[PDB]
């Protein structure tokens, strides 16, 4: 990041004067692929 | 496995030193081994002894 | 029993900095499949490439574990890109932070509490350079762990090093010293300790005027509790035994994985030189195919075990990312979350492949019993206070919150009308 | 070979040098013959 | 109310915009932009009894004392409606008559 | 562990929900009969 | 930018590439003579097969 | 003789016996963290 200054005191308050609204996207994996395998015909070729 | 590469660090493979030549430390004596004499023996013993 | 006419509110507390020692990460094992399975040989590597995409997915799985520990290290430590550097030690209100800021005397950036924690956790000389780098020939034989050359355990150092984990945690410190929770919300601000610690008492229901009377008492209890953690880490291994069990589970799995390098699994030797000799092999090669195949299944059982362990480390490390985000970068309202008790703040003093959250928790200790009233029937209406239940000495009624005892005077302004006296059962004139 | 599937002609790129072959997942993928000059890939018999 | 779970500064609201195999959130986050240093006291002193504010802080321009809420800088006049009596003035560090 | 009188703790056990305290404070016996009908329905719906 | 919608794209290539590395794992021989069913059927009689 | 062949596989089922011991101790410690929140027992209050 960038280096900021550390200032410490006894009684100081910083009630804000103006405000900025900014919107961002947040992305979550939720569900997944409905994979179902017929176990008999899959394993060792197309013969039963 | 693809011809497009994304941005990051990709742990491909590792290496070790190739040898230069083969080095054989034989015992430097010429002798036929005594398996010609032990197998070609006239007298064998019984199994308990 | 659950008394109708009496009430108990706690009136004293302890500032017990409960140390919840947590595995944020692990040894970053990214083993080459040809090095564990083969050592330096390549006919073995052709036998391993007959299975194709096992060890592509196994190496990609451990690579995703190592990149996942980098992601855990960056969601825990690298929350902010507004680093406040290490300040001159002044105007901290008596809160002794000398063990948790980095020291100027020692040439590395590790702290004296980290000089306790990096010195009792034995890595058993696990690394890359120790057995592989200088060892073209015989260098440092009879080591504590042996034959990692035939294992190929590339133990990667963390991407944030311990001096740079100390830099990030010192930045997160100086954010907590003279920033509120505002430094994690983009633009970082400055605020001193009476107001900042007053804000961190205010979020759990404690009124902030208790701190201004008791700043010396909370400072002395807090620095003596840091001294008790330092004496306990100088005395017993029971606190660090969670990550000592994590490092012993990891290194026990590693030298166990060396014992599965030693084992036969039905074969005649741990070497592969029994068939690799000059006889013709139409059928003779098939013997060490099965004999090496007896050795092949040890790694997938290992990375399945280490992947359920990495899912446990990922659960505790998303828990640790949640603990930096909601205990260091905020204050969590969740009950018994940030250690035991109501949370105050937390300091991330680092550890070998782990992090030691020093959860400052507010734990009450002393309990007193008082009488109570449901409401005050003042002028034919039921009168109610703003915040808190009723307590009484027997003739004078007061109102307090549930984590500390404060007396409040019954005034005109603190009472509001929300009902009549006849619909309220058992009201007190 | 044994193939249980729907058979249809194909118009793949071919040589006499490239007479036989299989798929990357090892189904049937390259057949040439003097009887019918088309190539054959065995699509299966609508199995599911 | 959980910090950096859904919120950045504040958490206001989000929109569950659909996607193949998941959902995309759109959080209207919040940044406090501009702040200036002030001088405050925990209480004000009127007649030997300490007066506390209800949802306010006592701020000063240097000469005169004013009160407003903690979240926006627009000071109002200290009245008896905005303050309530709690305790006396000799137990408060930094109290101003 | 401490002891708190019971309709007082019912008056602020829904204070974290948001609605003000007179929902279950004034109606002790009426919403007590509602929760008694609820546990009667749940006793029938879990015993059977 | 393509940096947004990254983890939904990541779980789409995790599912799709996991299904596709399951499909190309049927080319892997697993210590047999081949991964192909038809070579193992045609080259051998059944008790050796 | 099966036991002599079973110890010939090194420490697979040493790790499986330690793993199932860890599962048995794991259900003991899930009983500890879920049920045993405090170790002390308070008495049952009367129904009044």
């Amino acid at each position: 990041g960038a280096e900021n200054s550390v200032a410490c005191s006894n009684n100081s308050i910083a009630i804000p004067t103006n405000f900025t609204i900014s919107v961002t996207t947040e992305i979550l994996p939720v569900s997944m692929t409905k994979t179902s395998v017929d176990c008999t015909m899959y394993i060792c070729g197309d013969s039963t | 496995k693809s011809f497009t590469v994304e941005k990051g660090i990709y742990q491909t493979s590792n290496f070790r030193v190739q040898p230069t030549e083969s080095i054989v430390r034989f015992p430097n004596i010429t002798n036929l081994c005594p398996f010609g004499e032990v197998f070609n023996a006239t007298r064998f013993a019984s199994v308990y002894a | 029993a659950c008394s109708n006419n009496s009430i108990a509110i706690p009136t004293n507390f302890t500032i017990s900095v409960t140390t919840e020692i947590l595995p944020v990460s692990m040894t970053k094992t990214s083993v080459d499949c040809t090095m564990y399975i083969c050592g330096d040989s390549t006919e073995c590597s052709n036998l391993l490439l007959q299975y194709g995409s096992f060890c592509t997915q196994l190496n990609r799985a451990l690579t995703g574990i190592a990149v996942e520990q980098d992601k855990n290290t960056q969601e825990v430590f690298a929350q902010v890109k507004q680093i406040y550097k290490t300040p001159p030690i002044k105007d901290f209100g008596g809160f002794n932070f000398s063990q948790i800021l980095p020291d100027p005397s020692k040439p590395s950036k590790r702290s004296p509490i980290e000089d306790l924690l990096f010195n009792k956790v034995t890595l058993a000389d696990a690394g890359f350079i120790k057995q592989y780098g200088d060892c073209l020939g015989d260098i440092a034989a009879r080591d504590l762990i042996c034959a990692q050359k035939f294992n190929g355990l590339t133990v990667l150092p963390p991407l944030l090093t311990d001096e740079m984990i100390a830099q990030y945690t010192s930045a997160l410190l100086a954010g907590t010293i003279c920033s509120g929770w505002t430094f994690g919300a983009g633009p970082a601000l400055q605020i001193p300790f009476p107001m900042q610690m007053a804000y961190r008492f205010n979020g759990i229901g404690v009124t902030q005027n208790v701190l201004y009377e008791n700043q010396k008492l909370i400072a002395n209890q807090f620095n003596s509790a840091i001294g008790k953690i330092q004496d306990s880490l100088s005395s017993t291994p029971s606190a660090l035994g969670k990550l000592q069990d994590v490092v012993n589970q990891n290194a026990q799995a590693l030298n166990t994985l060396v014992k599965q390098l030693s084992s036969n699994f039905g074969a005649i030797s741990s070497v592969l030189n029994d068939i690799l000799s000059r006889l013709d092999k139409p059928e003779a090669e098939v013997q060490i195919d099965r004999l090496i195949t007896g050795r092949l299944q040890s790694l997938q059982t290992y990375v399945t075990q280490q992947l359920i362990r990495a899912a446990e480390i990922r659960a505790s490390a998303n828990l640790a990312a949640t603990k930096m985000s909601e205990c260091v970068l905020g204050q969590s309202k969740r009950v018994d979350f940030c250690g035991k008790g109501y949370h105050l703040m937390s300091f991330p003093q680092s550890a070998p492949h782990g992090v030691v959250f020093l959860h400052v928790t507010y734990v009450p200790a002393q309990e007193k019993n008082f009488t109570t009233a449901p409401a005050i029937c003042h002028d034919g209406k039921a009168h109610f206070p703003r915040e808190g239940v009723f307590v009484s000495n027997g003739t004078h009624w007061f109102v307090t919150q549930r984590n500390f005892y404060e007396p409040q005077i019954i005034t005109t302004d603190n009472t509001f009308v929300s009902g009549n006296c006849d619909v309220v059962i058992g009201i007190v004139n | 070979l044994t193939g249980t599937g729907v058979l249809t002609e194909s118009n793949k790129k071919f040589l006499p040098f490239q007479q036989f072959g299989r798929d990357i997942a090892d189904t049937t993928d390259a057949v040439r013959d003097p009887q019918t000059l088309e190539i054959l890939d065995i699509t299966p018999c609508s199995f599911g």
